């Protein structure tokens, strides 16, 4: 049976040092979207984009990060969107790598170990922390200014239509299980700190803080979840299906490639992805 | 190589 002792109360810290981190590296939290979807907020309400006349009304009153007025775009909706996205992945990379830093032992960690943590598990991460943004109906998008249809999504023409329904997917079953923040903070940093990575050389510390983190994340699931006995083992799990994301999400990148010619992926992404598998 | 990625965390 559970008991509160030393090694517990170190759990707690860890967790709450986790969730401290999170919460300053990641801008819209899932607390913050899910008042969002349902309109549980003062803020801005999100303009809806769910044919091509609300996106060309969207792309005119929401204010994209990414675009100015003006650089050259694509002139053709798919490719827009699809370079909307690769900048927010762009960015996402950049809020987990400082959110890695901040996991007790990952900075001591082999420098070229983080490279290798972070190649793999940044996409796992972004897919994890997409569904935070996700109903069955859309996706919050531009920090929750928008929101864009599921069915828009898939109506873009082969092979753009196919590149988010797998993550709806994933979200409806991942949401089903209604983690909050304060176990995503875990659930990601368990990601991270996989030491089955292909690559890895020093592998021993890294299994080492996994295991701290797995500890940690089972306390917080039997705390904040008392009417979910297999939540640990579900949530395991739900990193089988993300590998699984991320592969078939390679498979249509490489369509885009021989195919889309004018596209190509951002530097960062173009590392992450080479020799990725 | 991972030049970007390097960079990051340095
Ligand atoms: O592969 C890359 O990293 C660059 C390309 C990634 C990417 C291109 C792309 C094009 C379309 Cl039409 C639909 C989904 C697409 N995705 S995605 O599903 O992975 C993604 C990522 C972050 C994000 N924030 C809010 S929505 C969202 C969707």
């Amino acid at each position: 049976h559970m008991q509160l002792n030393p090694e517990s109360a170190d759990l707690r810290a860890l967790a709450k040092h986790l969730y401290d981190s999170y919460i300053k590296s990641f801008p819209l939290t899932k607390a913050k979207a899910r008042a969002i979807l349902t309109g549980k907020t003062t803020d801005k309400s999100p303009f809806v984009i769910y044919d091509m006349n609300s996106l060309m009304m969207g792309e005119d009153k929401i204010k994209f990060k990414h675009i100015t007025p003006l650089q050259e775009q694509s002139k053709e909706v798919a490719i827009r969107i699809f370079q909307g996205c690769q900048f927010r992945s762009v960015e996402a990379v950049q809020e987990i790598t400082e959110y890695a830093k901040s996991i007790p032992g990952f900075v001591n960690l082999d420098l070229n170990d983080q490279v290798t943590l972070l190649k793999y598990g940044v996409h796992e991460i972004i897919y994890t922390m997409l569904a935070s943004l996700m109903n069955k109906d859309g996706v919050l998008i531009s920090e929750g200014q928008g929101f864009m249809t599921r069915e828009f999504l898939k109506s873009l023409r082969k092979p753009f239509g196919d590149f988010m329904e797998p993550k709806f997917e994933f979200a409806v079953k991942f949401n089903a299980l209604e983690l909050d923040d304060s176990d995503l903070a875990i659930f990601i940093a368990v990601i991270i700190l996989s030491g089955d990575r292909p690559g890895l050389l020093n592998v021993k510390p890294i299994e080492d803080i996994q295991d701290n983190l797995l500890q940690a994340l089972e306390l917080q699931l039997k705390l904040n979840h008392p009417e979910s006995s297999q939540l640990f083992a579900k949530l395991l799990q739900k990193m089988t299906d993300l590998r699984q994301i991320v592969t078939e999400h390679v498979q249509l990148l490489q369509v885009i490639k021989k195919t889309e010619t004018d596209m190509s992926l951002h530097p960062l992404l173009q590392e992450i992805y080479k020799d990725l598998y | 190589r991972h030049k970007i990625l390097h960079r990051l965390l340095q």
